């Protein structure tokens, strides 16, 4: 269930689809600027202090 | 002689102000000279006022006083009690102990400016970079799923 | 020898050679002769007990 | 030291103020949380 | 008898050591250790310590 | 051979532009795209409110009588206003209110020189004994700057500092087309500013820093 | 900062289980109320950073600082006094970084391939820094392999012997190689007179490497051999590309069958007991094998069906962290479970 | 966390106080917890959440305490996360932060 | 020179130069120990023997002396 | 806005074709925003003429095989391409070497047409052995940057334009008593024989003035000043 809603991502405001159907992403190294080769695991995740 | 309230103080301030009557033998020699030849034999007193502690600082709140002039409840041959507390704001810093709800616990090393973070392909930048390492062997793979 | 030396006997009990260093660091002073643990004092009065 | 060997850390012949006796205890007793049944 | 009262069973080594009425010779890493003197190993072996440090002729020249 | 390259505006909203830069060498995009994303991110100049002051209260950590949130709380609600100012100077703003009601950014009196640029923000909300009197201390400056001390200023115990955040852009992105005899890159900025400055203004004060910056290399 | 200057600190964390549990380092004044400790030095210090803490002592004596400064100092005790193993080798993220700096992914963008007919080989470069322009360029990948000519590094054994004289180099001395740009930056690391490696850098090898280092350079050479690995190592860590998803957990495929086929064993187990022909105690050792064989069985196939550069498995195989059992455990099939009496 | 005894509307809300109407008349007030000091040094902070005129029933939060949010435990923040190693300063358990 | 590169304040004179100085390790501290106290005796005695930094500390131009070889030792 | 100042640039000459640059002190976040940018910049915009295409006569289609001299073609297409040349004609030019009898051919040893220099005569280039003989083409023209190989006889080699060869950065932390995390910059270049590191520098100061200038034109609007 979890994969298949993966692949029902929303769009954002702009409607790409920013994450796919395997949780990754494409970043882009905010030092030098080329985007990083592999796509990461990006999401939302619960954090405590 | 208490602070006052909303005033913000550092390592060292003074909180309270209070003297204690000065022990006799402990006279040094020039502070004997200087009472016998003044004579200012008239309170006599030592500074033992509360400070600020180490590492220590923010703003007062409140002030809570108890006085044996007053009819307050207080132990033998107390007669003054002086409450005052402080508050911080604390931000988020380096050392400072973040986890998740799975096990998997980490200090902070660095917190990089929102530019150096890496980003979406829409310019979102994420909030927190958990290595990868640590997530496979210690058998907590719900963060992935939570994520 | 000289560490383990300078931190058992004038950082911890010796109470002539803590001013003493203190003193000297004062100073700019070379750190003294380190002399003899209280605690061992205490363990000889404790022991004649 | 010509009896005993080289040391460990150095790679050299052990000098002489060494005192093998207790790195020869903290090596032996460093990983003994490492055994099991 | 120190290191052997400092170590472990102090109550039975003490007593031990009272009755042969033992001279510890006070020459060990621990002892020198409870005593605050410098251990006899490493920087605080003779050899080592009591080294004797001064410029050369022809450096003092200069 | 090198064609000289142009720049060439795009617009969406009111305060969100695209922007067209090419002729570019091959894989030169990325990197210029990035070292403008990170001036435009950090070191654009804007306005915000440095410290308050409630008549009511002595310190950030209490309640007025009958509005429904604490100070802290009003205080997190004022880091979002977006504001700007030309006096470039501490300026001091004003808020007079009673309820019953709600308390917005356009009750706010600013005075000349600056102006507020959402006044439908919440700020509280009072009832029949609920009085909301504010003085608000604006200044102008860039990147963020943490809530100076009544120590460091000579502050006095009504003064209540707040965290400045100055930056008048909200999101920058962009992306490359690469072409490969005769190979360049085209790049595109996307950036979105606050209502405070249009996105031109944003990216030509980036500009200025920028070239100011790469003048000593020469 | 002018009273820290060259005044070297001890750092300690208990448990001090050898002497390696107190170093001496040089302070260096940072913001914050954190102590920053040095990644390599965590092997020795048995040190993560979940919540550590490390407690800093002030020599203040001549003869305590020059202990410090000669006998504690951190890049002095570079390796185990209990084994002679290296100690501040890369530990596990750079291995990843340096494991997939080296490897050679045959077909890559840029690899060499030979001439066919009026197309040359493109596979050639005469500098390495040829080859860096040739990869900020999208042509030339890092893992792709190539054939460089290499000025500034030291040839191995057997071609140093064919094409030069023995024993004899010179820095600016030419020789063409056959490796990849990866390889080349990670030996360009490694001193000048150390012979080119070409190999696959597992954690095994660099600790061989740095044995090596250790046996006949100097330790100051190593300490900084060390921290040029380190740099390496993170670098190209954070481009190797392993993360973690629920795709990249794969499920084995044959599980279903070969859980039927095991639970199947041990039913007809059960029915043999069910008679009482077979003893309870060997039916408890029955099962106990039935399942361990099924568990194995699990990890084969879990380890047939992932992919070489899965980075589950990239991290297991490279040395970096953690073990097969583990991957076994997490995606296929735990098995047995221990008892209050074992 | 505030709850309330008895179903009602409420009468008026501040922020030191939420005073609510039961339907047979009678009054009720529930004092927030400002500012105040734990055992552990935490702070205990309320806030009220429901409008002047709303109608609660029994049993339902009216003021989140200081790690409730509209009426669930909301012990940390949701925080966009991405998982990859990064120049070592999230070597071994460290973690980086924006 | 050598293949080493250049050490950064602290970790020079480096330990590999100053070991080939002395026997031990240890003698080699009580060495550096003494003529440091006593350059600092000299600031209160001969030396510095070496030209001395802006601000250094003793320690530092006694294993930069022992480096240079300007001063003799006995056991 | 505010007001930056001291933002100084030294220079460390380690060699006359490679030197190093410190740009210190920088606000915090800038060194990144200068670093990849410079070095991109002094990579792939700089004008320079460099070698593209060649032919050898005495062995066309082996490829492999050349009489006279024991370096294969591979090994003087290497010798070649590091061959530094400076030309000032927008069109492709080309050059001859031809070189007779036993000894050694340098680069010295071409007769370059007119516009064009070589600056690294006493290259080596080949050795011819007994009974030998060899006669060379060489296409040289300008470009930027680097670019891949792109008539019986003819080979196309890979044109390294770049005056400058090896340029790599590095960022630490220098700051005044309250920040004490600005960035200083660090870069190291190696360079041709064309120009030194100091002008390859300025002129990709000048690009990224005018890439920059472009966007600046938009608005003459403020910003961070400087001293
Ligand atoms: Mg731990």
């Amino acid at each position: 269930e979890l994969q298949g809603l993966l692949s029902c991502t929303l769009p954002n405001r702009d409607g790409d689809v920013l994450v796919d159907a395997d949780g990754k992403a494409m970043l882009f190294d905010g030092r030098s600027g080329e985007p990083f080769p592999y796509p990461v695991t990006v999401g939302y995740m619960y954090i405590m202090k | 002689g208490i602070v006052r309230i909303g005033a913000e103080v550092r390592d060292g301030d003074i909180l309270v102000g209070k003297v204690t009557p000065k022990g006799e033998t402990e006279l040094t020699p020039e502070e004997r000279l200087l009472r016998a030849i003044f004579g200012e034999k008239a309170r006599e007193v030592r500074d033992t006022s509360l400070k600020v502690p180490h590492g220590e600082s923010g703003k007062v709140i409140g002030i809570r006083v108890f006085s044996r002039e007053d009819e307050d409840e207080l132990p033998a041959g107390v007669n003054e009690l002086v409450r005052v507390y402080v508050a911080q704001k604390r931000k988020i810093s380096d050392g400072d102990k973040l986890a998740g709800r799975h096990g998997n616990k980490g200090v902070i090393g660095k917190i990089l400016p929102v530019e150096d973070m890496p980003f979406l392909a829409d310019g979102t930048p994420v909030d927190i970079i958990l290595n990868t390492h640590g997530v496979p062997r210690r058998m907590n793979i719900g963060q992935i799923l939570e994520t | 020898a000289y560490t383990l030396q300078e931190l058992l006997t004038i950082k911890s009990d010796d109470t002539v050679g803590r001013v003493k260093v203190y003193e000297a660091i004062v100073k700019g002073e070379n750190i003294p002769e380190p002399g003899i643990p209280e605690s061992f004092k205490v363990l000889l009065k404790e022991l004649q007990s | 030291a010509t009896c005993y060997g080289r040391s460990m850390a150095t790679g050299k012949l052990v000098d002489i103020g060494e005192a093998v006796g207790i790195v020869a205890a903290q090596s032996i007793g460093e990983p003994g949380t490492q055994l099991t049944m | 008898w120190l290191s052997a009262a400092s170590f472990q069973e102090t109550t039975r080594v003490l007593t031990d050591a009272a009755i042969n009425c033992r001279s510890d010779k006070l020459n060990g890493l621990k002892e020198n250790v409870i005593i605050g003197k410098l251990i006899p190993a490493g920087t605080g072996i003779n050899r080592y310590r009591n080294i004797a440090v001064q410029p050369t002729e022809e450096a003092r020249a200069a | 051979i090198s064609q000289r390259p142009t720049l060439s505006e795009d617009v969406l909203t009111d305060n969100r532009s695209q922007f067209v830069i090419e002729p570019l060498e091959p894989g030169f995009g990325y990197t210029l795209g990035n070292s403008l994303r990170r001036t435009l991110l950090s070191s654009i100049p804007g306005a915000a409110v440095t410290s308050i002051r409630i008549d009511g209260v002595l310190h950030e950590f209490t309640t007025v009588p009958g509005v429904k949130e604490d100070v802290t709380e009003i205080i997190l609600n004022l880091k979002s206003l977006v504001v700007s100012s030309e006096e470039d100077e501490p300026v001091t703003m004003y808020l007079r209110k009673q309820g019953p009601g709600e308390v917005t950014a356009g009750d706010i009196v600013p005075p000349a020189g600056v102006t507020v640029h959402n006044p439908g923000m919440h700020i509280a909300t009072l009832n029949d004994k609920g009085k909301l009197e504010v003085e608000l201390v604006v200044e102008r400056g860039r990147g963020y700057v943490p809530a100076v001390q009544n120590r460091a200023s000579g502050a006095e115990i009504g003064r209540i500092p707040v965290d400045s955040i100055y930056s008048p852009v909200l999101k920058v992105t962009y992306k490359v087309d690469a072409t490969r005899r005769t190979d360049f890159d085209k790049l595109i900025l996307d950036v979105e500013t606050k209502n405070s400055i249009s996105p031109r203004d944003a990216l030509a004060s980036a500009g200025k820093t920028l070239v100011e910056l790469f003048g000593l290399a020469r | 900062e002018e009273v820290i200057a060259e005044h070297p600190v001890l750092l300690n964390r208990a448990p001090t289980l050898h002497r390696l549990g107190i170093q001496a380092f040089e302070p260096m004044l940072v913001e914050g109320k954190a102590i920053q400790l040095h990644p390599l030095v965590c092997e020795a210090f048995n040190a993560d950073f979940d919540g550590d803490q490390m407690a800093v002592h002030l020599p203040l004596s001549a003869e305590a600082q020059a202990e410090a400064r000669i006998l504690m100092l951190s890049s002095n005790n570079i390796l185990s006094p209990a084994s002679g193993r290296p100690l501040a080798m890369p530990r596990l993220d750079m291995v990843t970084g340096l494991y997939y700096l080296t490897t050679e992914v045959p077909g890559d963008t840029g690899e060499y391939q030979p001439a066919s007919g009026d197309h040359p080989e493109t596979g050639v470069y005469s500098s390495p820094a040829e080859a860096i322009m040739a990869a900020d360029r999208g042509v030339l990948s890092v893992r792709a392999k190539i054939k460089v000519r290499l000025t500034q590094l030291r040839p191995p054994v057997e071609i140093e012997a064919e094409l030069f004289g023995h024993s004899g180099w010179q820095p600016g001395d030419a020789w063409m190689a056959e490796t990849t740009l990866g390889r080349v930056m990670f030996n360009e690391l490694l001193p000048l007179g150390y012979p080119f490696v070409n190999k696959q850098m597992h954690k095994k090898v660099q600790a061989a490497i740095i044995n090596d280092l250790a046996e006949r350079y100097p330790m100051i050479v190593v300490a900084q051999t060390v921290d040029k690995l380190k740099d390496a190592g993170f670098y190209w860590a954070t481009r190797s590309g392993v993360t973690v998803s629920m795709a990249d957990v794969l499920v084995p495929p044959r599980k279903k069958e070969i859980l039927d086929h095991y639970e199947e064993r041990a039913d007809k187990v059960e029915k043999q007991f069910q008679r009482g022909a077979l003893n309870h105690d060997e039916r408890n050792e029955a099962l106990v094998e039935i399942w361990k064989e099924a568990t194995d069985e699990v990890g084969q196939a879990l380890r047939e069906h992932y992919p070489d550069d899965n980075p589950i498995i990239t991290i297991v195989d490279s040395g970096a962290t953690g073990n097969f059992t583990q991957t076994r455990t997490l995606a296929g099939m735990k098995g047995l479970v221990t008892n209050p009496k074992g | 966390v505030v709850v309330a005894e008895e179903s009602g509307v409420i009468e008026e809300v501040s922020a030191d106080y939420i005073t609510v109407m039961h339907d047979n008349g009678t009054r009720r007030t529930y004092r927030m917890r400002k500012f105040a000091r734990s055992n552990h040094g935490t702070c205990a902070n309320q806030c009220p959440i429901v409008d002047a005129g709303d109608r609660v029933e029994a049993g339902q939060v009216i003021a989140d305490g200081p790690c409730t949010d509209d009426g669930e435990m909301a012990l940390g923040k949701n925080l966009l996360v991405a998982i990859m190693p990064w120049e070592g300063h999230n070597y071994e358990d460290a973690i980086i932060l924006s | 020179s050598g293949g080493y590169d250049t050490p950064l304040g602290i970790t020079n004179p480096p330990i590999d130069e100053l070991l080939d100085r002395v026997s031990s390790k240890y003698a080699l501290v009580i060495y550096a120990a003494k003529r440091a106290r006593q350059i600092n005796d000299y600031y209160n005695y001969v030396g510095p023997l070496v030209e001395p930094g802006l601000q250094e500390k003793p320690l530092s131009i006694a294993l930069r002396e022992i480096h240079a070889d300007l001063l003799e030792h006995t056991e």
